[PDB]
């Protein structure tokens, strides 16, 4: 950060998150975007990108 | 389902970070020549039988047409 953040901001920030705020950076970071997935092991029950990459959205809405 | 024994690394890309239709323009003559050069022995069997015995059957029909023709 080029600074140390006093514990006041730091809890000022935190306490400044509200139900609106948590909807709205879902809404930027996960909601329809593209994932990257990872696997190792007993993979072979793992599905694929496409279904991983159709559970981002919801059609019901 | 069963439990099959294999050892792999997969790599798979997103749909949304290729081409969908732009190779096909490319690699259309050579799926072409390829189609036709792994079935061309069937396909010419198949076309040289059928139409020389249908020719020939034809051929015998319209003579035997033109035997009893007076
Ligand atoms: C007669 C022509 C066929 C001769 C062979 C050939 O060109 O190879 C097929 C060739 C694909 O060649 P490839 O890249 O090796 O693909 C192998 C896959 O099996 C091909 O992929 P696939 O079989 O899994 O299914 C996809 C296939 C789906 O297309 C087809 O099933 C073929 C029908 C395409 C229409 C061509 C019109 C001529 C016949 C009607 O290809 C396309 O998506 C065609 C491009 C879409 C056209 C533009 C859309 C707007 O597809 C084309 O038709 C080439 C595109 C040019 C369009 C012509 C107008």
């Amino acid at each position: 950060y080029g600074r140390r953040i006093p514990k006041a901001e730091m809890f000022a920030r935190i306490d400044a998150v509200d139900a609106n705020a948590i909807r709205a950076v879902a809404d930027r970071f996960i909601y329809d975007q593209d994932m990257a997935v990872a696997s190792a092991g007993d993979v072979q029950f793992v599905p694929d990108y496409n279904w991983f990459r159709r559970r981002s959205y919801w059609l019901r809405y | 389902r069963q439990n099959i024994p294999l050892r792999e690394i997969l790599y798979q890309l997103s749909p949304y970070q290729q081409d969908v239709i732009r190779q096909t323009f490319t690699n259309a003559p050579k799926t072409f020549l390829r189609f036709f050069k792994e079935k061309g022995v069937g396909l010419a069997t198949f076309g040289v039988l059928f139409f020389g015995i249908k020719g020939y059957t034809e051929h015998e029909m319209h003579q035997e047409r033109l035997a009893e023709r007076y």
